[PDB]
C-alpha cells in the first residue's frame, strides 16, 4: 500500500534525485531537531542555522501546519528555541488523533512576495496522474503520458507571471519524472517559492508506494514510513511486517491500544476487519487492542512466529476484568486451518503460564481445509492448559463469537465444533 | 464494461505456476459440475523444462502438459481462452503483459498480492484497449458453478458440495475479499437457491475490474435475478452502483454492505489488510458508502450480522413475484 513520508525524507530524495534545468537553492538546508538533540552538535553539522533568520515547523505527518499555528516563521534560532520550549515533548490533538510533537525541522526562511508562491500537487488516480497548479489549473497526465515543460506551460501555466514561465515549467517536468522514477503516489509543495535567485521547496508531504521497494531499493535507501500522527511505532509491529515481507502469503498487525483487553488473530483481510466492526458496534472500540490478520496460507511456522507475538502483547500487564482473544475467520478457501491452528496451539501451550495469570479467555470460530481437525486442537489445548477455549465452526454465523465473548449472548454449546 | 459472459462449461484455461494442487482442486469442482473435459488445458512454468504433470479426473490418471515457454502452450493449445496468474508479485507484471499478446486470451485472472499500483495501472491500460477482463490482482479468483473455478477459489469438494457450488442458483456476487466470498457461498447457499456467480476483485486500490464492472454483466445476464455486494472501506467505485440504479441501467435488486465501518471510530487512521482499504475522504468510508447505498435504493442490512436476512427475504420477495 501508499505510505506517507516524512518532508524531510522527500526532501532528501528530491535534492538527490530531481533532474531540472532550474536551479534549486537550499539543497539538503535542513535539521531535524527531537527531544534528544544535543544542539552544540546540531549547529556544528548546520552553520547555516545562523547565517539567515528561520522556519521551524513539525515533521511528523500532520498535515495543514501553518492553518494550525504550527509554524513558526522568519525566527532567529534564539527564536526558534523560544518557539520549541512549549511545543516539544507536548501533546497535541490535530483532528481527532493525539500524539506527542517530537520531531521538527529547521529550515532558512526565504523572503518573498505572495506573488511568488506557488502550489503544485500530483496525485495517482486510475486514470493517471492529476497535476495541478496554482498561484487553480489541473491536468490528467495519462498512464503512457510524458509531461514536458510545453505541456505545462500550455496546460497549467496559463496565469501565471510570464517571467517565470520557464523555470515552472522546467521544474515541474522534472518533478513529474521524479515522481514517477521513485514510485510517488501523492508529492504536495505548497508552497513553491521562484524569487530572482532560483526555486525554493519551503513545504512537502508525500506518499510512496510501498510495494515498490524492490525496484526502488536502491534510490530510496532505508526509507522510513513513520506510523500516522496519532499512534506509535512498535517494535512487535516491525517483526511481522519483516515476517510478512518474507513470503507469498501475507501477515499484518497494527496496535491500536496496546492496554487494551479485546485481542484479536483472524485470518483475512476482510473478516478481520468484519470483526473489528462488530466489536465496536457491540461498545468495544476503547478496549480493542489491535487491527491484523493472517491469509493466503502461511505455513505452521509462521503462524506460530504471529501467534507469540500477540500473546506476548496480551500478557503484558493485567488488567482487572481479564482479557479475551478472538481466534476467527471466514471459511477459508485455501489455508490450512489444521497446519494453521497448530502453530497457534503451539504458541498458547507456550504462554499458558501468563495466558493463565491474565485470565485469558479464547473464542474461536473458523472453516476451510481440515478446519475439523483445527477445531479439535484448540478443543484439546483448552482442556490440557485449564484455559477456557470455546470453538464453533461452519454452522455458526462468523461473528457470533464477538457478542458471546462480550457478554452480549448466551454461549450455545449445542454449536460446538460444527 | 467488457464481456458479459467469461466462463462456461467449456472454458478452457492456462495456469502460469506450479499449482498443482490449485489445478487438481479445479478438476474436482469441473467433475462434479460434470463438465465434458478438465478446465486446465496446460500449465506454464519457466523455472522446469517441458514436461507432462498427473492430475485425477474422477479416479482416472491423466495428464496436463508444463511448457516453459508461454508461447509453446499458447500455440498447442488455442482453445484456451483464460490465464490464471500465479507468479510472484516481482514477476506478475511481465507475464501478464505477455499474456495479452495472445489475443486468444480474453479473461486473466493475477493472483499475486503486493503489486505496485502503477504496474497495475498499466496492466488496465493494456487490457482495456485489448478488451481483456483482469480479474485481481491480489486475490483469490472467483467462481461460477457448473462452469469453471479460479484456482484455489472455492476450496475443497467437501466444501463445493456443502454450498452447492456444482450448479448455479440465481444470485451473483461481487466481493472484495476472497475468504470472505467463500462466506457468501455459504450464506447464499443457505438463503437461496444459491451462487450463479461470484467473483473477488481483490483488495488493491485499483482492481483489474471494479464492483460495476461485474454489477453490470450480472445485470445483463437472464439467469442472474438479484445481485450481493460485499464492499469495503477506500475508494469511491461503490457510488457508482448508486448512479446505475439512478440511471435505470440496474434494475434487478441488489444487496449491499460495506465493511470497515470501525474506521469512523478510530482516532487515527488505520491501514486495514487490504492495499485498498485506507480511506482518503470523508465520501470514502464504510459508514459513508452503506448511507449512500441504502438512500439510493440498494437493500443495505444494519450491519453484516443482517446480510444473510436481507438476501434471504428479497431472495423470497422474488420467487412471490414469480421473478424466481
Ligand atoms: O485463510 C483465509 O481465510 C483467507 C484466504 O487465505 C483463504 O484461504 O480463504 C484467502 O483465499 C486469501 O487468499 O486471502
Amino acid at each position: 500500500s501508499a505510505k506517507a513520508i516524512s518532508e524531510q525524507t522527500g526532501k532528501e530524495l528530491l535534492y538527490k534525485f530531481i533532474c531540472t534545468t532550474s536551479a534549486i537553492q537550499n539543497r539538503f538546508k535542513y535539521a531535524r531537531v527531537t527531544p534528544d538533540t544535543d544542539w552544540a552538535r546540531l549547529l556544528q553539522d548546520h552553520p547555516w542555522l545562523l547565517s539567515q533568520n528561520l522556519v521551524v515547523k513539525p515533521d511528523q505527518l500532520i498535515k495543514r501546519r501553518g492553518k494550525l499555528g504550527l509554524v513558526g516563521v522568519n525566527l532567529t534560532l534564539d527564536g526558534v528555541k523560544s518557539w520549541l520550549k512549549p511545543r516539544l515533548g507536548q501533546e497535541a490533538t490535530v483532528g481527532k488523533a493525539t500524539g506527542f510533537l517530537k520531531n521538527f525541522l529547521i529550515e532558512p526562511f526565504v523572503p518573498h512576495s505572495q506573488a511568488e508562491e506557488f502550489y503544485v500537487c500530483i496525485y495517482a488516480t486510475r486514470e493517471g496522474d492529476y497535476v495541478l497548479f496554482h498561484h487553480a489549473q489541473k491536468l490528467l497526465v495519462g498512464v503512457d503520458e510524458k509531461l514536458n515543460p510545453e505541456d505545462i506551460k500550455k496546460h497549467l501555466l496559463v496565469h501565471a507571471p510570464e517571467d517565470k514561465k520557464e523555470i515552472l515549467a522546467s521544474f515541474i517536468s522534472g518533478l513529474f519524472n521524479f515522481y514517477e522514477d521513485l514510485y510517488f503516489t501523492y508529492l504536495e509543495i505548497n508552497p513553491l517559492v521562484v524569487t530572482k535567485d532560483g526555486v525554493y521547496v519551503l513545504d512537502l508531504a508525500a506518499k510512496v508506494d510501498a510495494t515498490a521497494d524492490y525496484i526502488c531499493k536502491v534510490k530510496w535507501g532505508d526509507i522510513e514510513f513513520p506510523p500516522p500522527f496519532g499512534r506509535e511505532a512498535y517494535p512487535e509491529e516491525a517483526y511481522i511486517a519483516d515476517l510478512d515481507a518474507k513470503s507469498g502469503a501475507s501477515l499484518k498487525l497494527t496496535l491500536l491500544n496496546p492496554k487494551g483487553r479485546i485481542w484479536t488473530m483472524v485470518a483475512g483481510g476482510g473478516a478481520s476487519v468484519v470483526y473489528s466492526d462488530t466489536i465496536c458496534d457491540l461498545g468495544g472500540v476503547n478496549e480493542l487492542a489491535n487491527y491484523g490478520e493472517y491469509s493466503g496460507a502461511p505455513s505452521e511456522q509462521q503462524t506460530y512466529d504471529y501467534a507469540k507475538t500477540i500473546l506476548s502483547l496480551m500478557t503484558r500487564e493485567k488488567h482487572p476484568d481479564g482479557k479475551i482473544l478472538i481466534i476467527g475467520g471466514s471459511i477459508a478457501n485455501f489455508t490450512n486451518v489444521a497446519a494453521t491452528f497448530k502453530g497457534i496451539v503451539r504458541a498458547i501451550r507456550d504462554y499458558q503460564g501468563p495466558l493463565k495469570e491474565h485470565e485469558v479467555t479464547i473464542f474461536v470460530r473458523r472453516g476451510g481445509p481440515n478446519y475439523q481437525e483445527g477445531l479439535r486442537v484448540m478443543g484439546e489445548v483448552g482442556k490440557t492448559t485449564g484455559i477456557p477455549i470455546h470453538v464453533f465452526g461452519t454452522e455458526t454465523h462468523m461473528t457470533a463469537i464477538v457478542g458471546m465473548a462480550l457478554g452480549h449472548r448466551p454461549i450455545p454449546e449445542n454449536l460446538y465444533f460444527q | 464494461s467488457k464481456s458479459t459472459t467469461l466462463f462456461s462449461r467449456h472454458t478452457k484455461a492456462i495456469v502460469w505456476g506450479m499449482q498443482t494442487r490449485a489445478v487438481q482442486g479445479m478438476l474436482d469442482f469441473d467433475y462434479v459440475c460434470s463438465r465434458d473435459e478438465p478446465s486446465v488445458a496446460a500449465m506454464v512454468y519457466p523455472f522446469t523444462g517441458d514436461h507432462k504433470q498427473k492430475f485425477y479426473w474422477g479416479h482416472k490418471e491423466i495428464l496436463i502438459p508444463v511448457f516453459k515457454n508461454m508461447a509453446d502452450a499458447m500455440r498447442k493449445h488455442p482453445e484456451v481462452d483464460v490465464l490464471i496468474n500465479f507468479a510472484s508479485l516481482r514477476s506478475a507484471y511481465d507475464s501478464t503483459m505477455e499474456t495479452m499478446n495472445y489475443a486468444q486470451i480474453r479473461t486473466i485472472a493475477i493472483i499475486a498480492e503486493g503489486i505496485p499500483e502503477a504496474l497495475t495501472r498499466k496492466l488496465i491500460k493494456k487490457a482495456d484497449q485489448k478488451g481483456v477482463t483482469i480479474i485481481g490482482p491480489a486475490t483469490v479468483g472467483g467462481i461460477k458453478p457448473g462452469c469453471f473455478k479460479i484456482g484455489n477459489t472455492g476450496g475443497m469438494l467437501d466444501n463445493i458440495l456443502a454450498s452447492k457450488l456444482y450448479r448455479p442458483g440465481s444470485v451473483a456476487y461481487v466481493s472484495r475479499s476472497g475468504g470472505m466470498s467463500n462466506e457468501l457461498n455459504n450464506i447464499i447457499s443457505r438463503t437461496t437457491d444459491g451462487v450463479y456467480e461470484g467473483v473477488a476483485i481483490g483488495g488493491d486500490r485499483y482492481p483489474g475490474s471494479t464492483f460495476m464492472d461485474h454489477v453490470l454483466r450480472y445485470q445483463d445476464t437472464p439467469g442472474v435475478k438479484m445481485i450481493v455486494v460485499l464492499g469495503e472501506i477506500g475508494g469511491t467505485e461503490e457510488y457508482k452502483i448508486c448512479r446505475g440504479i439512478k440511471e435505470g441501467r440496474l434494475t434487478k435488486p441488489i444487496v449491499c454492505w460495506c465493511i470497515g465501518t470501525c474506521a469512523t471510530m478510530f482516532s487515527s487512521e488505520v491501514q486495514f489488510g487490504h492495499a485498498g482499504a485506507c480511506a482518503n475522504q470523508a465520501s470514502e468510508t464504510a459508514v459513508a458508502k452503506n448511507q449512500a447505498l441504502k438512500e439510493a435504493g440498494v437493500f443495505v442490512p444494519r450491519s453484516f450480522d443482517e446480510l444473510g436476512e436481507i438476501i434471504q427475504s428479497v431472495y423470497e420477495d422474488l420467487v412471490a413475484n414469480g421473478v424466481i
